[PDB]
């Protein structure tokens, strides 16, 4: 439900962020594949 | 060394009239001998100038001569972050390579003046004289994502300022430098280096 | 339409973490608006 709950934990806050930032460093570090591959292969979910 | 770097096409693409214009300063480390070289590890710091309180994304590649080996963090990172992004609360040094992405972000413009990055580098023992390691600093766009320069809402100011940080404040083929060391290696577009001279 | 895409703009960047940290810098101190809400009054 809640837009902007990356790490899907129901609130919105610092990690969701993180989570953002982290992407963006490995996808422009030549990493395909997306936001949930990526936050499943780093254990986030 | 390669020139990974691209051409800055996004709008505006000149950035001389921003009201803030950053300026990135890598080391420029010269050693007399390629004894005093050899297997020493050079810190190595991106620092940058006259944006104080003016910018909270950031975002940028970093590279540097095959040749060099760079030594981790404690946490298995390529860079640490350093001063002026001590007020910036999230930080990221993506490993790349023969270089490394760094990326920041704050919940107001609280990028600071100073070492942005830290990179520790070493020499090789086959250090040679006249060698010439460069270090790079370099912009990348796709349609997925691009660098970043920007203040806390992206805004007009914000996007002038990046114009200017990614085409005047550092080098690249199209704002070579003219160093001596940078010439000697046709790494004109890259920022800073380790070197040696000549005997 | 891309999940990730904070700020609605195609595109998953840097951008769209500084909107959620700033966000949360706000709620935090006691902001009521959704994210969207925020977003758009800026
Ligand atoms: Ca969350
Ligand atoms: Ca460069
Ligand atoms: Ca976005």
């Amino acid at each position: 439900d809640l837009f902007g709950d990356i790490n899907g934990d129901g609130i919105i806050d610092g990690r969701d962020a993180t989570v953002l930032l982290t992407y963006y460093a490995k996808t422009s570090t030549g990493y395909k594949g997306s936001l949930m591959k990526f936050m499943e292969e780093q254990n986030i979910i | 060394l390669t020139d990974r770097g691209m051409t800055y096409d996004l709008d505006p693409k000149d950035g001389s009239s921003a009201a803030t214009k950053p300026v990135l300063e890598v080391t420029k480390k010269v050693f007399d001998t390629a004894a005093d070289a050899a297997g020493q590890t050079v810190t190595v710091e991106f620092k940058v100038s006259g944006a104080e309180g003016k910018y909270a994304t950031t975002g940028y590649h970093i590279y540097w001569d095959e040749r060099l080996e760079v030594v981790a963090t404690k946490t298995g990172a390529y860079a640490k972050k350093g001063a002026a992004l001590e007020d910036s609360s999230l930080a990221k040094a993506e490993n790349n390579g023969n270089g490394v992405f760094v990326a920041s972000g704050a919940d107001d413009d609280f990028g600071a003046d100073g070492v942005m990055w830290t990179v520790e580098l070493k020499v090789p023992a086959d250090a040679k004289a006249g060698d010439v390691y460069p270090i790079d600093v370099a912009y990348q766009w796709d349609p997925s994502k691009g660098d970043l320069f920007t203040d806390n809402k992206d805004s007009a100011q914000g996007k002038l300022m990046q114009a200017y940080f990614f085409t005047q404040g550092i080098k690249s083929s199209s704002n070579p430098s003219t160093d001596e060391y940078l010439v000697k290696a046709n790494a004109t577009y890259a920022d800073g280096y380790i070197a040696i001279k000549a005997g």
